This record gives C-alpha cells, structure tokens and sequence, in this order.
C-alpha cells in the first residue's frame, strides 16, 4: 500500500481555469510518498547497520 | 430647490458597481474567439455550470457572443429587489452589440462582493457607438448597506464648490427658516446642521432644507479653455484691462496690433475680445497671452 | 396611480431566470456545429435521452440547429403553471432564428435550481436582429417562491429615485389618507407604513396605498448627455448664468465670442442655447465647458 | 370575460411534450443522411422493428426522408383518445418538408414517459418557412394526468399580471354577486375562493365564476422598447414633463435644442413626442434619454 | 469679488491624483496590445481578480 498525502496554503488567484494548481504554488507545501508492506520493509536499514552508521568512529 | 443643487448630504452617496459578463444574440458581430480566450474560457464555465461539459481540446469559434464589462452605480439607501440601470462595453474585438443580451452578470464593488445581479437587452443607439450600450433597469440589488443616517444630531451638508461666502450664506439661510442655531459652517465646503435624535425626524428636516433658495453670490472669476474640442467659456465675472494684442494674419480693420478696450462687465469682453476678429483657436492663445500679460482679470483654467 | 408608479413593495420583486436550449427548424440558417461542438454534443445528449444513442465517432454536419441562450424573469408571486415570455438569443455562428421552435429547456436561478420550463415558437421581426427573438408564454413556471408577505405589520415602499423631499411627501400622502401614524419615512428612498396583521388585510391597504396620488415636488436640476447616441436631455430645473461661448466655426450672426443670457426657466435655457447655432455634438462640448467654468446651474451626467 | 381573460385557475394547467420522429414522402428535399447518422439509424431501427434487418455494413443515402423534433402541448384535463397539434420542426440538413407524412412519433414528457403519439401529414405555408410545419390533431393522447380539482374547498385565482389593485378589485367582485365570504386575496397575485366540497359543485361556481366583468384599474405606466423590431409602445398612463430634447440631424421647424412641453395624457404626450420629427430608432434613443433625465415619468423596458 | 479673484487662503489649495485604468466599448479604436503589453497584462489581472483566469 502506498501513499500520497499532500497539505498546505492555495491562494485562489492561483488556480487556473481547470480547477487545478501547480504544487509550487501552495505557500506550506506537506508532500508525503510512502508505502508499506515487505517492499517498503526491505528498504529500512537493519537496526545494527543503522546504529553502527551513527556510533561508529569512521 | 437651490440647496439640493448646490450641495449633497453626508453619508448619502452613490458607489460604483463592476463585472464582467456575455453578450449573446448579435449577427455575426461578436468576438473573433481566436484572439480572445476569455470569451470562450468563460463560455465553457456557462455550459458547464448548466451541466454540459464541452471537451477540453476543441476548437470554438463563435460569432454571436461577446465578452463585455457592465458598469453600474449603487444609487444611496438602495435596497434588495430594486432596479438600477447598467452600461455594457465590449472588451475585444466585437464589431456590434447591435440586438445582444447580457446573460446572468454579477457586478461586484470595490471590496468584491456581489451587489447587484444584471441581465437584460442592449439598447444600442443605431456615428453611433456600436460596442457600448446601456440596460434601464437591467440590474437588480441583490445586497444592502448599513448606514448611520438617523445616528446622532448632526448632519453635514457638502457644498459641490469651495466657497467661503457661499458656505456662510447656507447657514444663514437655515439659520434664518430654521431656529438660531441649526446650522454652523465649518469650513469653506461643509455646513454642519443640527437635526432631531431619530429617523423619521431627519429625513423630514432634510427634506425642509433641501428646497430652501439660497441667492448665489459673485463666485469668481475664470475662463476655461477646452483646446481637445475647441471651445472658450467666460463667466460673469471676467473682466479686462486695456492692453494691445497681435497675432498672425490679425489686424486693425490698420496696423497689426490692435488695442483691447478696458472691460468692467461680460458683455464689454465680449465685444472688446469680438473687436480683434480672433478665430477661437486664436482666442485660446490671445487669452493665455493676456494672462501672462495681466490684461486679464480672471483665472484661467485649461480642460 | 402616483405611488405605485413611484415607489415598489418590499418583496415584491422579480428575479431572472437563465437556461440553454436548442432551435430546430431554421431553413438552413443554424450553427455550422463544426466549429461549435456543444450544439452537436447537447443534440446527442437529446438524442440519447429520447432513446437513440448516436456512435462516439462520427460526423454530424447541422444546419436546421442553432444553440441558444434563454433568458427570463421571474415575476413576483409566481406560481406553479403560470407563464411567462422569454427571450431567446443564439450563442453560436448562426445566421437566423427565423422560423425556429425552441425545444425543452430548463430554466435555472442562479441558486442553479429549476424554476421554469421553456418551449414554442420563436417570433424574429423581419435591419431587423435575426438572432434574437421572443417568445410570449414560451415558458411555465414550475418552482414556487417562499415570501414573508403577509407575516409582520410593517410594509416598506421603496423609491424609484432617492429624495428626502419625496420621501416625506410620501410620508404625508399615506398619513392623511389612512390615518396618523400609518406611515414613517426611514431614509431618503425608503417609507414604512404600518399595516394590519393578516394576507389580505395588507393585500387590502396597498391596494388602496397604490392609485394614490402624490404631488410630485421639484427634482433636482440635471443635464443627461449620451455620447454614444448624440443626445442631451434638459429637465425643466436647468438654468443659466450669463458668460460667454467660444466654439470652433461658430460666430455671432459678429465674433466668434457670443453672449449667453442668464436664463431662470427652461425656455430660457432652449432659446439661449439655440441662439448659439449649435449642433448637438458641439452643444455637448459647448455644455461640459460651461459646467467647469460655472454657467450651467445643473448636474452634468454623461450616459 | 373579465375574470378568465386575467386570471387562470390552479391546478388548471398545459405541459410540454417532445419527441424524434422521421417525416417521409418528401420531394427530394431531406436529410443529406451521409451528415445526420440519426436519420438513417432511426430508419435502420424502423425497419428493424417492421421486420426487416438491413446489412450493418451498407451506404444508405435517402433523400426522402428528414428527421424531425414534435413538439406539443399537453393540455388540462386531457383524456385518452383525443387529439392535439403538434409542431413539426427539421433537425439536420433538410431544405425542405413541404408535402411529407409524419410516422409515429412518442410525445414524451419531462418525466420521459408517452403522453402522446404523433402521426399525420405536414401543412407547410408555401418568405415562408419550409423545415417548420403544423399538424392539426396529430397527436392522440395515450396517457392521463391525476389532478386535486373537485378535493377540498379552496380554489386559487392566478393574476396573469401582478397587482395589489387587480386583485382586491376581483376578490370585491367575487364577493359581491357570490356571497360575503367566497374570496380572499393572498398577494398581489393570487386571489383564494371558497367552492362546495364535490367535483361539479365547483365546476358550475367556476363556471359562474369565469365569465364575471371586472373593472380594470389604471396599470403602471410603462414605454416598451424592442430594438431588434424598431418598435415603440407606450400605454395610456405614460406622461411627460417640460424638458429639451437635443439629437442629431433633429433641429426646431430654430436650433438643435427642442422643447418638449409638460403632458398628463397620452394623446399630449404622442403630440409632443410627434412634434421632434425624430425616427422610432432616434425615438428609442430620446426615450432612454429622457428616463435618465427625469422627463419621462414612466418604466422604460427594452424587449 | 477683488480679494478673492486676486488671493488665496492658506491651507485652501488643490492636490493632484492620479491613477491607471482601462477604457472599453470602443470601435475597434483600441490598443494593439501586442506592442502594449500592459494593456493585456491589466486585463488579465481584471480578469483574474473577478474570477477568470486566463
């Protein structure tokens, strides 16, 4: 499962005559892409590599 | 009926009314629609509010529509349901707005927001403007604005010219068919007067007022100069000083300078200005020539 | 018949009414539907509401079939199956609406809601406008209006043209007619009248208010210039002052310069001013110069 | 013949049907077909249904035959078995339908159900129309209409016209050779009677009722404008007051400037207006002027 | 009507505004527009602030 959540601040000047605006537009742009499942499980670092990424000395 | 025509009431005054809308019905007369997006654009927005959803890629060219601006003014005290009269004035490169109709226009104020709604047919004359017409009656008010009429116990009377004497002859006249003290002036353009505490008791004493006659005094002495359409007016009060006055292809009917009889009334100007034989175009030049000089004793004004 | 002419009821009022259709029967004079797709869309869309479903790609090429634009007005207290004319105004590159029937049409507010249906023959004039046309009892109403008439015991007259002076003549009629305080003037364009509680008691005292008869007073002193159209309109409290008059190929019949006679009435005002020899299209200058230097004693509005 | 000429009673209402249907015989003067698919897809299906099944793939390319809109009205109380008229209007490409014979056309209502069924010969005038014709009786009524008439003891008069006035002048009416209390005015538009409870009962008191002479008030005064026609129309209650008329190429028969004297009825006011020499189309014009101004003391409306 | 045709009061004068705007309904007598820029420009901005955006 992915998703796509987005949230922020449309001056309606803005939006074109389509009902539509480009996300450059959107003063706090919140634009989230995530997903679960074992795809998104296999791209989290093991907590060992992931600790020795923070506390080892090189 | 002299003090409603030379002056207004504080708080009672007329706004004015903007929006943009269609004109529908012309032969063959409206927008190219090739040039002009927003005709189409906002056609599109029409049909698809009416529940026809015509395709984004398409290719529109229309000839009996045109886009156009309606301009309109707030009347005072105006309430909803009442009618005013619109101007409509196409915007781009409509031939007529020969027999159109304007469809449903909302015409905003300056804070934008919907004041009144128009929709009706053009009236266009038919040397006559063709791209501008005018609607009686095509808006109605759709909003109302508060007001503080029938607050408090003063009401300013505003003079529509600045003037000293003027002012002090308007409080002296409501203060001479109205009590002692029911007018004060405050400064050259404004008459502050004192009304009852209430609604009704206001309109009654303003509509006493409004007709009282007030006798004009001498009010300056000016001459205004239209060069964009040619025309010289000179009131009462300008007057001349001798003085002597060349120009081209002008003289005495024998030199070319000719001497300008001191004037004291319009109509001694009058004749002493005739007496040179000036075409108006002359007559502009003569008369700010004069104004430089100091032959002539009035303000010239140039419109 | 005085203040029914003058004034309006509160909530009495009409509204306008927008919807689109199509015109068939035209003797080849409709939209080219080539380059107006929403003609052969909505005509598809009848087609497939009727119970034939015409195939996605495919050419159709009209020429009895025009889309057009309706418009009418809601009148006041309308009821369900009542009718009322419309105006019908094509919207796309069609020559004529002759001979044309207008088919079902839904006819929306602008609260989007069906109010009205639309359908008959259209009448087109026949320099007369062959893409608008009218239709007497072309639509029947079909949505009811709530009202608060009848609820309350105050009943607002609203002018036509604000004036405190009218307002309170107004105010006087009624209460001399109907009683003391049957009537109370709130501002300068609105009269309050108290009425009694019931439907037809109020039905009973405005049909009695109405045909009353109220001596109009002195309306303010203007002059209505439309360019567009090359008119002037003087009202009977125009006058004048005396000064003088400089216009391009216009003299004294021997200056240039002519003396304009101060005028208290308006035959006064005519006769000074056609002494000039002037034709409208100078008179309006001759007229907006003289308003800046101070001669005109009236309101110059420019429609 | 009063009360039925002004008013219409509730419930006693006409709807509109539509329907597609083919007109066939004519003389060559049809659909192209190769640009209107509906007309040889709609013959496919007719013939489909009549038991014949032409190939999917074929060039049908009929020159006798033109798809046609029936419009018609539904009217009050209808019953199955009678006939109405129908309007027969051309749909696509069809130059004419002068002698062509009408198959059997479903009349469907808003609701999309048969109401009718339409089927005859064309009578095309023969400057006339030739895609629009009229079949007298065309239509057989197939479906009826539940109705309220002859329940309950109230029966409302529509005004077709809103007035205060008109409608306490027919409740008077009513309530004079009727009984005290057999009717009660609502608004300005409507008008509530009291009936017999039964379903004749109120067919003989609205037979009484309808042909009942009324007195008509004075009614509003009003100048009506059609500009896409060129016509003017003005009622008896339309007046004037003094005021000068200036447009262009119109002068005194000695300036530009014309007088235009004060009038109460309307043969002054026709006399005055007559007395400018103007043009309807220049009229329209002096109209809309004079209602900006003020002389013109009736509702301007544009048509 | 000397003192007043020949002085002026202090604090009594007249100031000068001035503004931009568009003039429509005209006969085909307008702006090319295509060597004014601003005159489209202004329209668009009209256009946009009553709610139709270009």
């Amino acid at each position: 499962t992915e998703f796509i959540r987005f949230s922020g601040v449309v001056n309606p000047r803005t939006i074109s005559g389509s009902n539509s605006v480009p996300s450059t537009q959107v003063a706090d742009a919140r634009i989230e892409y995530v997903g679960n499942g074992y795809i998104n499980e296999a791209q989290n670092m093991g907590w060992l590599q992931r600790f020795f990424l923070n506390l080892s000395p090189m | 009926e002299r003090i409603r025509d030379l002056t207004s009431v504080q708080g009672v005054r007329e706004n004015s009314l903007i929006g943009y809308g269609l004109v529908v019905g012309l032969d063959g007369t409206g927008d190219q629609t090739t040039q002009t997006p927003f005709t189409t654009q906002t056609l599109n927005n029409m049909l698809s509010q009416l529940g026809i959803t015509v395709p984004t890629g398409t290719n529109m060219q229309l000839k009996n529509v045109a886009a156009v601006m309606v301009t309109a003014s707030y009347p005072p005290f105006a309430r909803q349901g009442q009618t005013i009269d619109v101007v409509v004035s196409s915007m781009g490169n409509a031939k007529s707005l020969r027999g159109g109709t304007l469809l449903m226009t909302p015409l905003k104020g300056v804070d934008s927001q919907v004041y009144a709604l128009a929709q009706g047919n053009i009236l266009v004359g038919g040397v006559n403007q063709l791209n501008g017409g005018r609607i009686t009656n095509g808006a109605i008010i759709e909003r109302e604005l508060p007001t503080q009429f029938g607050a408090g116990n003063t009401i300013n009377l505003q003079l529509n010219d600045e003037d000293f004497t003027m002012a002090q002859q308007i409080t002296d006249a409501i203060n001479r068919a109205r009590g002692y003290g029911s007018a004060t002036a405050l400064d050259a353009r404004t008459v502050q007067v004192r009304v009852p505490s209430g609604n009704s008791s206001q309109v009654r004493f303003l509509a006493d007022i409004q007709n009282m006659e007030v006798n004009v005094t001498p009010q300056d002495a000016k001459v205004v100069i239209n060069s964009r359409t040619g025309s010289v007016v000179m009131n009462r009060e300008v007057t001349l000083d001798s003085c002597a006055v060349a120009q081209g292809n002008l003289s005495v009917t024998g030199g070319s300078l000719q001497s300008v009889r001191s004037s004291a009334n319009l109509n001694s100007v009058v004749r002493a200005l005739n007496a040179l034989g000036a075409t108006p175009m002359d007559l502009m030049s003569i008369l700010q020539s004069m104004q430089s000089a100091g032959c002539l004793r009035a303000k010239l004004e140039i419109i």
